[PDB]
């Protein structure tokens, strides 16, 4: 199924995912597509930072959801 | 149904356990009553952009004027003070220099006097010198990374070798050699560094725009700026806890070894310290009588009035608690440190420093 990953600049990419994919897997797909190292990626959905070991299903992330991608450690 | 989802009305009695039931409910955040999903995306997008300042909205001068005026109407600042502060600001900003309004001087001798007489302290290992820069009217809420840059630059400028490199940022103008760049000037220098190819990855992350914004920065922008100015840094990534209860003993060990180079009298600058959402400056470390290590951490969120206590007639022994951080007080999941370690001495190394490189502790690469 398709979801979207959007950075805070508005750059939006689409990913092919499944509900049983882990967050770690999604960050790997982001790296495959955009070359962004997973250790720089902070994925946010519905006010939570998504944990690498959980699945999209755990977070109730359905088709056409947008995950927001925050990069690096800033403040 | 003893309990169902208050947003979508799903029967939660058949959930695998209470965690999964609660996790389903929380997936509707921020909705708490029966309420498209593209709307929640927009709201979250806007709230994250406002938090990180990634919408470019506002700037230092505007926030200064607004917050100083609010202080005037609140009875906190006289109209006379409004005029003096505004004039000082315009004058210093005309030269790209910080106006000095939020500085507290001579931090090292003041902290050393209190620390070395503290009863449980056996060793006090400090950077050579540092001034404290507090966030103020124009940058409160977002300026922390820049203020910490200012604190580090204030120390580096006392070293003639580093002063020679940093002074190049003035690009023709000839201010006093101890002048520290303003926040707006720092934003400009980072944009200039980006446009010459420094950290293309990072400039893209920040929308290729920093001047006249209130945008959060982090350790990589520190490295970008100093590398641009031909100063060699190291970026150390303490990417996960290394001790019990989520603590970072390996970060404290690293800082101890860093400052152990300070007892020889050679110049040692402070350290830039990042965690998620906020940055600070490590100015030193104490060894207490049981052997435990206590960081001395300057923080731009502390006011000049708080920092004035270290020079006071009283406020000393317990006032030091403001700077002290034990391992139990440093429980962010991740920290990054930027240390200045020397100078970039050739065009080859200069060009190579345009691709930022970090060190991971523990090593996982
Ligand atoms: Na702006
Ligand atoms: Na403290
Ligand atoms: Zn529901």
């Amino acid at each position: 199924m398709q979801i979207f990953v959007k950075t805070l600049t508005g750059k939006t990419i689409t990913l092919e995912v499944e509900p049983s994919d882990t967050i770690e897997n999604v960050k790997a797909k982001i790296q495959d597509k955009e070359g962004i190292p997973p250790d720089q990626q902070r994925l946010i959905f519905a006010g939570k930072q998504l944990e690498d070991g959980r699945t999209l299903s755990d977070y109730n992330i359905q088709k056409e959801s947008t995950l927001h991608l925050v990069l690096r450690l800033r403040g | 149904p003893t309990h169902s989802c208050p947003v979508c009305g799903m029967n939660l009695d058949n959930a695998s356990n209470s965690e999964s039931a609660a996790r389903h409910v929380e997936s509707h955040f921020p909705a708490t009553s029966p309420q498209a999903l593209r709307e929640r995306e927009q709201r979250e997008f806007e709230m994250l952009r406002a938090q990180y300042g990634m919408d470019n909205q506002g700037n230092f001068r505007e926030q200064s004027v607004t917050n100083m005026q609010r202080a005037v109407y609140a009875g906190e600042m006289s109209v006379a003070d409004y005029y003096e502060r505004t004039l000082d600001l315009r004058a210093a900003e005309s030269c790209g220099i910080d106006d000095g309004s939020s500085i507290t001087r001579s931090i090292v001798p003041r902290v050393r006097a209190i620390s070395t007489t503290a009863p449980n302290v056996v060793r006090t290992l400090l950077c050579t010198c540092v001034d404290h820069y507090a966030s103020s009217y124009g940058d409160r809420g977002w300026g922390c990374g820049y203020r910490n840059m200012q604190m580090l630059i204030s120390s580096l400028l006392t070293h003639t070798g580093y002063n020679e490199r940093l002074y190049k940022l003035w690009q023709g103008q000839k201010p006093p050699r101890s002048s520290v760049p303003s926040i707006s000037r720092l934003q400009s220098l980072i944009e200039q560094a980006w446009s010459q190819g420094f950290d293309i990855q990072g400039s893209e992350q920040l929308g290729c725009r920093l001047v006249n914004t209130r945008k959060w920065i982090g350790a990589t922008e520190v490295v970008t700026l100093l590398s641009f100015l031909r100063i060699k840094c190291q970026l150390v990534d303490f990417h996960r806890p290394t001790g019990p209860g989520g603590t970072h003993p390996e970060l404290f060990t690293w800082v101890l070894k860093y400052f152990e180079n300070s007892v020889g009298g050679e110049f040692v600058p402070p350290l830039y310290l990042q965690h998620q959402g906020h940055s600070r400056t490590i100015m030193g470390i104490e060894v207490h009588r049981d052997g435990s290590l206590i960081l001395l951490v300057l923080d731009p969120s502390h006011s000049p009035q708080q920092m004035a206590q270290f020079g006071d007639t009283n406020s000393s022994a317990v006032a030091l608690r403001l700077l002290r951080k034990s391992e139990a007080a440093m429980k962010a999941r991740q920290y990054q440190i930027v240390a200045v370690v020397g100078t970039i001495d050739s065009e080859q190394q200069y060009q190579q420093s345009k691709i930022l490189r970090g060190t991971r502790i523990p090593q996982d690469r």
